[PDB]
RNA sequence: CUCGCACACGCUUACAUCAGUAACUAAUAAUAUACUGAUAAUUAACAACCAAUAAACCAAAACAACACUAAAACGUUUAUUAAUUACAUUGUUAACCCAACACAGGAGUGCACCAAGGAAAGAUUAAAAGAAGUAAAAGGAACUCGGCAAACACAAACCCCGCCU
RNA sequence: ACGAGCUACCCAUGAGCAGUUUAAAAGAACCAACUCAUCUAUGUGGCAAAAUAGUGAGAAGACUUGUAGGUAGAGGUGAAAA
RNA sequence: ACCAAAGCUAGCUCAACAUACUAAACAAAUACAAAAAUACACCAAAAUAAAAUAAAACAUUCACCUAACAUUAAAGUAUAGGA
């Protein structure tokens, strides 16, 4: 046991869920596509709820916006742009083209290594500004993120908002979730307890300057 | 990107050769000499192993190009269990027909004639019902591949009692598990439907054509509906191994050369097994396109032209409890082009045959409140089937 | 042909059955390879008869009637086996010169023994088989102190051993002083 | 409840916990039949 | 309680003489005695049977092509099971003109037909209950390959108390020596359906030879007479166990014995040889106790196995026995009796 | 605790324990599941006709035994190589470098039964 | 009086026939499934052993029509090559296993409440004390730490502490 | 060194829950199989190194349970009783 | 008078000499769950000895404690030690 309070749960299998939010079929064509949404799933692994979008002869298993329904058509680009783009919210834009007030989620780190932050149900971050060929976005956790303006995002929110005000109803529902309960012994809060007012920490960044 | 390979779960690369192998004219002692490991000794380095004689079980799998008929063109193979995600947009995409909502004035005039019908219809369906579901098997809960076959057969047995009022059903038979190959070209790709059926009806004289040149003619100018992000491919197999021969399951010379029913069965008990209606739907259309276009090709030529005598290919798709209908013409054999005249198809689709079964008596407050047996019936599904049948005669 | 498991009837109920001499390795050695071919099934017949009878004298609780015939036929196949190993052996030594008839290895198990390995039949070398890899013939530096302890124990034994015949021979010579 | 019992058997469990295949896949198993050897034992293992 | 399971489909040597031991029936070679009243129903058009014959023949083995079977050494199980399904499907189609009973007839493919019954007395030789005395039960588990039932009986073809003066073998050994194992499971009495259904009765049988039980299998064994053993015993377990279904769907069993007999008829098949068995049943009262004062039997006529066709080849068929056909057509064209 | 003297045996295990008893195997598993048995594998017994050969399994008690002389390689190369090997170098036409013709074979690969690999069972 | 029949696991001939028991085993005899000796036995169809490589597959089992949340075990066809050729090997007994014992304990699954399994009393007498059961005049908690146990009752309320399963 | 065949907790693979009340398979209710052991009486070298009889609590779930694997003592495991 | 008692042997113990040291049996099967002829592999590894004791406690220390160098003396000497 190195993690306690873990397992029991209910029986569940795993989807395959495709991150890379810019994946082209072939290599003969790198330009941007736009693909069709056939239907929203609840999945268990993830609080999130999935869509599957089909475009070309695949599918993928996408983290589904807040209003992605069934039979919707979503666009894909790499295409940065001094006009910049008009956000609906199916769309994958990088973060160079959308506009300053923009809700991203699914924010890539490293241009090309795939969608990392920004994946829990309800969870939006917020675009600040672009300054010098770089942008800085600020996460659901209030902190500054530094990145590349070629890293792929999609405009909106995660869907299922209501997963937070979600209530359980019993222990037997955490049992069914799989978390176990906590064990039975006393321990006295030490120093590490309390209201810790502490200055916000500084911007992260990913851009490696030569 | 995120690889889906996991470091522990592959396989692990070899280990670093020992640094004896790296000095030149150096000549390294090995266990090699003594045929097991040894500690303190070099590992051997032993080339790839060359069994002279070939044995047939233990060797490795020849490659795909190695095989006589690879090609490089990727041609796209549909079979039984391949499905099509907007099912009937795909089918009339792939077969480039028009799909019509009710089964033909000619059926519907068959079907509703009083004479045509059996001695106690209503009687002998209802019992036919109840023999499926739960009397054939000596379970109380009968499966679905037990009643699907069942009651698919007992119909085709209560449709076969009416040869003494009409004696030219016995220009008919029936064939099993046969090999179908249909490859054609629609729009620069390579489309091949290949495999089996379930069941399939042939006879000796063809079906005569159903629908009439006013019909052919409005067809001519119909679009066909177009849909963007999806390919019209999506849901084939690709294969790079195929032959282009159009391969009907029957041999030259054979005494029932027409089909004249394709009988589809969904036998499985979970419901992500079984196909869902759309994707039955758009089966029966490509299957039923291909033994026509068998048909067509064999009785004209390789040549690609309209048709002068349409050819007429029935089916009937089975879930146990819901039933789908198809009648195909086939008039188009150039479809290469898009403008060209257009084949067409009737589906009656989602006909009930009845509602909901029950096995058991079901008791709330300790009295019987349904009784055994089928609850709802709609014999038009069961009139609709008998003038497929008798279509012929 | 099923009666030649059995003896011919008019000898079924006689107490006593006489019968030759065992076939001696001097009488095998004069005979032709055909001759010993044949004289194999001849036996063996007489083999299977003579087990019947010893069978079914212990299922009536009868004696057997003169039980040493088996002994003298077991004789006569362990006689015709030698002398066949004999020219197969032989016949090796003057074509290739190996003294044995199977391949194998003096070989250093991981229990520290020194075991005679014969080797098997395998359709696959001996790198590349996976039950063949996952044995270990070599031994540990653990292994060392047993095998000398397996030493010290037999060394020991001996030692009582020529003790106890040095003690015999001496209570000997003082019981009986015929010198 | 009531001991006694606490052996309930089971040749798979005796083969793959006791085994000559398991005394052999560790050195510690391999020491313990060199000292079941050298003591003598019948049977150096299940 | 435990049972012997008997198997239709058997390899032991002399299996119909023990089957007759644990069935009360008497076995009589050639045809049952015709029933001559006859009216003038043989119109029959021969050429049109014979080409549907043959052209099933033709389908299954020439015209049909099969997915490739790389073995190549061509398993006439795969050949002959859809050969028989077109065989009895064409000819009930074909005959129902002159047989309108055949079009309200109904047709089971590969449906299972079982059947319990005691017969005998043993005292057990082991274990705690030595000593005491338990009877040997018996089960049937059958799969025929094709069934037809009709919602009224065929009509006999000898009276009730027939007396015959062959009488039934009695084999003085145990039922483990044939051999025979016993077994313990759910003890099921069926037709091919349920009681609900309303045809209670039925015409014929049809059994596929597997493919253990070929005569070539059995030449490379050293079998002579086993060719006839092994059809007179699936002949002799299926239908009385079938004819014992009926009899215990229609309300009779040990004690209340059988008022009118049961008749079928069977045609059991290898891939080139035909035969064709009838049988009466009039015991279903096997139990021992029973048993002291019963005169009557159950009837098993039989027919020697004769081939079909001979070296088809290339769309050609050979050779043709008629007379196979005829006694197929005849079997097809039993009628009940009206009124 | 069971029995560790009692030698283990596929009448003790479960059903999935099932141990030969020393049998040849003579096929393998086949395409339907079932066992495919290799007329090749068959141990084919070679049998002689023993009618027309007269000769018995018990020898006379007056028949007298020999000196017990061992089979020896000495022995068989003076018995069988040694008359043609002496003729062949009296006459001249001995060749050393080619052995094949007095018995001798360079490689057992070529013939049917080996001795060294010890082809033939018995 | 009613823990029966069989299978899986586990035991290892303890099973069956014949003969013996002065003594050894049954916590005692009679004799024998439990001791002794000899001889035989469990016969496969049931069960084990019983192909991979690529690809089309989102759509629960709950009589499943169609739904809920905790998101759900259980396979097809398409292609590539899979030695082709009767009879392979293995388990088939039992009154049985784990508990030092022929122990009122423990022991998984499928159908039954008997059509199958068995015997509370070795023979007397009917003292006290002890255990179990039935019944009781009048009274009905007056007994006791406590209405503990028992009873023709098997109900209605107030608090303390923890929400509850 | 040896131990997770009992037990504590997990990973696989399976199997059970009849009737009754309710729109309900609701960590609802009555009560079997089944799982625990509240109270009393026997038992105390006993049937038993923790049992028997009566009475009790849950009984569609945070439930029992078969097979198999894993976590090993400076430790494992723990709805903390050291 | 029962129960009992008495033997002189099997064999060990300590050394010495001594070749030079894992005996005997290996026909088959043996590290599949050992004693089961037969299929595409993976194989393998090391890291100081510690403490019970004595110092009347116990912390630095505590001879021998599975590393061949023997005997007569120097010598229980010089030295090392909460000296
Ligand atoms: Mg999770
Ligand atoms: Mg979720
Ligand atoms: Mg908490
Ligand atoms: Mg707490
Ligand atoms: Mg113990
Ligand atoms: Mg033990
Ligand atoms: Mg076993
Ligand atoms: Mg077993
Ligand atoms: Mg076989
Ligand atoms: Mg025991
Ligand atoms: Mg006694
Ligand atoms: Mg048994
Ligand atoms: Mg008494
Ligand atoms: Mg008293
Ligand atoms: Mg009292
Ligand atoms: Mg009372
Ligand atoms: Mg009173
Ligand atoms: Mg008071
Ligand atoms: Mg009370
Ligand atoms: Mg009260
Ligand atoms: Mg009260
Ligand atoms: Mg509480
Ligand atoms: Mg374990
Ligand atoms: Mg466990
Ligand atoms: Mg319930
Ligand atoms: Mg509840
Ligand atoms: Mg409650
Ligand atoms: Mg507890
Ligand atoms: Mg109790
Ligand atoms: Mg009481
Ligand atoms: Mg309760
Ligand atoms: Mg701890
Ligand atoms: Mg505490
Ligand atoms: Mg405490
Ligand atoms: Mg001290
Ligand atoms: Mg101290
Ligand atoms: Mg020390
Ligand atoms: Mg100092």
């Amino acid at each position: 046991i190195q993690v306690h309070g873990i397992g029991g749960g209910h029986k569940q299998r795993y989807r395959m869920i495709d991150f890379l939010r810019f994946r082209p079929e072939h290599e003969s064509k790198p330009g941007p596509f736009e693909e069709k949404v056939i239907a929203v799933r609840y999945d268990p692994c993830r609080s999130a709820d999935i869509a599957l979008v089909a475009g070309g002869n695949r599918k993928r298993w996408i983290i589904a916006t807040e209003n992605m329904k069934a039979g919707d058509t979503v666009l894909n680009s790499d295409h940065i742009g001094r006009m910049a783009v008009a956000a609906r919210e199916g769309d994958a834009h990088p973060l160079g083209a959308l506009p300053v007030g923009t809700l991203i989620n699914n924010v890539e780190s490293e241009p090309g290594r795939g969608a990392q932050y920004i994946r829990a149900a309800g969870t939006c971050g917020v675009l600040l500004r672009k300054v010098n060929g770089t942008a800085i976005i600020q996460l659901p956790s209030k902190r500054q993120m530094q990145v590349l303006e070629t890293c792929i995002a999609t405009v909106g929110r995660v869907s299922n908002v209501d997963h937070n005000k979600r209530v359980i109803g019993k222990a037997g529902r955490n049992r069914w979730l799989g978390k176990r309960p906590n064990s039975g012994l006393w321990q006295r809060k030490g120093g590490w307890a309390g209201r810790k007012i502490r200055p916000l920490p500084p911007m992260k960044s990913y851009v490696k300057l030569p | 990107a995120y690889e889906w390979g996991v470091r522990s779960t592959r396989k692990p690369e070899p280990p670093p050769l020992d640094r004896v192998y790296e000095i030149p004219g150096l000549e390294p002692i090995t266990y090699a000499g003594k045929m097991h490991f040894m500690p303190g000794l070099a590992r051997p380095v032993f080339p790839p192993w060359d069994p002279g004689w070939t044995h047939p079980k233990f060797r490795r799998l020849p490659p795909l190009h190695e095989h006589p008929l690879y090609k490089d063109q990727a041609c796209y193979v549909f079979h039984q269990r391949c499905r099509l995600l907007e099912g009937v947009k795909q089918a009339l995409w792939l077969t480039k027909t028009q799909l019509i909502e009710g089964l033909p004035e000619k059926v519907l005039r068959l079907a509703d004639d009083p004479r045509n019908h059996i001695e106690n219809q209503d009687e002998r369906v209802l019992n036919a019902i109840s023999h499926a579901r739960l009397w054939h098997s000596t379970e109380d809960i009968p499966k679905r591949e037990t009643y699907c076959p069942v009651i698919v057969d007992s119909l085709i047995q209560l449709c076969k009692s009416q040869i003494l009022k009409h004696p030219s059903l016995a220009r008919r038979i029936c064939a099993q598990n046969n090999t179908l190959s249909a490859t054609w070209n629609r729009e620069s790709i390579l489309l091949q439907v290949h495999g089996s059926s379930g069941a399939r009806l042939n006879a000796k004289d063809p079906l005569p054509p159903v629908a009439s040149q006013e019909e052919v003619e409005a067809t001519k100018n119909h679009v066909l509906e177009t849909f963007y992000p999806i390919s019209p491919t999506m849901g084939l197999q690709e294969c790079n191994v195929y032959d282009v021969n159009d391969d009907t399951g029957f041999q030259e010379g054979y005494p029932y050369p027409c089909p004249h029913t394709l009988y589809f069965l969904e036998s499985a008990n979970l419901r992500p097994r079984r196909f869902q209606p759309d994707q039955l739907r758009a089966k029966m259309i490509l299957f039923a396109f291909g033994s026509a276009l068998a048909q067509a090709r064999l009785l004209y030529g390789n040549d690609s032209k309209v048709l002068e005598q349409p050819v007429v290919v029935q089916s009937v798709g089975t879930d146990g409890r819901l039933f789908q209908f198809l009648v195909l013409q086939l008039n188009t054999t150039d479809l290469a082009s898009d403008e060209g005249v257009k084949n067409l198809a009737w589906v009656d689709s989602d006909q009930l045959l009845y509602q909901h079964f029950w096995c058991l008596p079901v008791i709330k407050k300790k009295v019987v409140v349904e009784p055994v047996g089928p609850i709802g019936f709609q014999p038009e599904t069961f009139r609709k089937f008998l003038a497929l049948y008798l279509h012929g005669a | 042909g099923l009666e030649e498991f059995f003896d011919d009837p008019k000898n079924w109920g006689e107490e006593k059955v006489k019968s030759g001499a065992s076939w001696t390795c001097q009488q095998l050695r004069n005979k032709s390879n055909e001759d010993l071919h044949k004289l194999w099934y001849v036996l063996l017949k007489e083999r299977n008869m003579l087990l019947t009878l010893e069978q079914e004298a212990k299922r009536q609780r009868l004696p057997m009637p003169s039980p040493e015939r088996l002994e003298k036929v077991v004789d006569s196949m362990d006689a015709l086996d030698k002398v066949v190993q004999e020219r197969e052996d032989a016949l090796r030594l003057l074509q290739t010169g190996q003294e044995k008839a199977r391949p194998g290895a003096w070989r250093r198990d991981i229990f520290g023994r020194i075991i005679w390995h014969k080797f098997k039949q395998w359709p696959i070398p001996w790198y590349l088989n996976k039950k063949y890899n996952r044995k270990r013939f070599f031994a540990m530096p653990y292994v060392e102190r047993f095998v000398r302890m397996r030493i010290e124990k037999q060394a020991r034994i001996k030692a009582r051993k020529r003790s106890l015949e040095r003690k015999k021979e001496k209570f000997l010579q003082e019981k009986f002083p015929h010198l | 409840k009531a001991r006694g019992n606490e052996y309930q058997p089971s040749n798979i469990k005796r083969k793959h916990k006791h085994g000559w295949v398991r005394r052999l896949r560790t050195p510690t198993g391999v020491q313990v039949i060199l000292r079941r050897m050298h003591k003598g034992r019948k049977s150096l293992s299940h | 309680f435990m049972k012997y399971v008997v198997y239709p489909q058997t390899f032991a040597l002399n299996a119909d003489n023990w089957y007759q031991s644990f069935t009360k029936t008497v076995f009589l070679s050639g045809l049952p005695p015709t029933p001559a009243k006859l009216e003038p129903e043989p119109t029959l058009d021969i050429t049109a049977l014979r080409e549907a014959v043959c052209d099933c023949l033709l389908q299954e083995h020439f015209f049909l092509r099969r997915k490739k079977r790389a073995p190549v050494i061509q398993d006439r199980e795969a050949i002959a099971s859809p050969f028989l399904d077109q065989l009895v499907a064409s000819l009930t189609g074909l005959l129902s003109v002159h047989n309108p009973v055949l079009a309200a007839a109904a047709l089971d493919c590969k449906r299972p037909v079982h059947f319990f019954w005691l017969r005998g007395e043993e005292i057990i030789p082991r274990g705690h209950r030595k000593g005491r005395v338990d009877a040997l039960r018996y089960q049937i588990n059958d799969k025929p390959h094709n069934q037809i039932r009709i919602s009224r009986q065929l009509p006999e073809f000898v009276p009730l108390d027939y007396s015959i003066p062959i009488e039934v073998p009695v084999m003085s050994c145990k039922p483990d020596k044939l051999p025979l194992f016993k077994r313990q499971y759910e003890n099921t009495i069926f037709i091919g359906s349920k009681t609900a259904d309303p045809l209670c009765y039925g015409h014929t049988q049809f059994h596929l030879l597997p493919d253990k039980l070929k005569r070539e299998k059995l030449l490379k064994q050293n079998c002579a007479d086993q060719i006839e053993v092994v059809f007179r015993a699936n002949a002799i377990a299926s239908l009385f166990a079938w004819t014992g279904a009926q009899a215990m769907y229609q309300g009779f069993w040990s004690e209340a014995d059988v008022t009118r007999p049961f008749v079928s008829q069977g045609v059991i098949t290898d891939g080139k040889y035909f035969s064709f068995f009838c049988y009466q049943l009039n015991t279903l009262a096997l139990t021992a106790q029973a048993d002291q004062n019963n005169p009557r039997k159950n009837i098993c006529w039989g027919t020697q196995s004769k081939p079909l066709y001979e070296t088809i080849e290339d769309n050609n068929v050979k050779g043709f026995n008629d007379d196979v056909l005829l006694q197929l057509v005849q079997f097809l064209l039993n009628r009940p009796k009206e009124d | 605790g069971a029995d560790r003297m009692s030698k283990w045996t596929s009448k003790r295990g479960p059903r999935t324990f099932c141990k030969g008893r020393g049998a040849k195997g003579t096929g393998f598993h086949g395409r339907d599941g079932k066992f495919v048995q290799i007329k090749e594998m068959i141990p084919e017994l070679v049998v002689p006709e023993l009618a027309g050969f007269k000769l018995k399994p018990y020898v006379n008690y007056r028949a007298p035994e020999g000196t017990d002389t061992p089979l020896t390689a000495k022995q068989l190369f003076l018995e069988t190589a040694a008359p043609a090997i002496e003729k062949d170098f009296k006459a001249g036409t001995f060749d050393p470098e080619h052995l094949e013709k007095y018995g001798f074979e360079p490689t057992q690969e070529g013939k049917l039964f080996q001795l060294y690999p010890k082809n033939f069972p018995r």
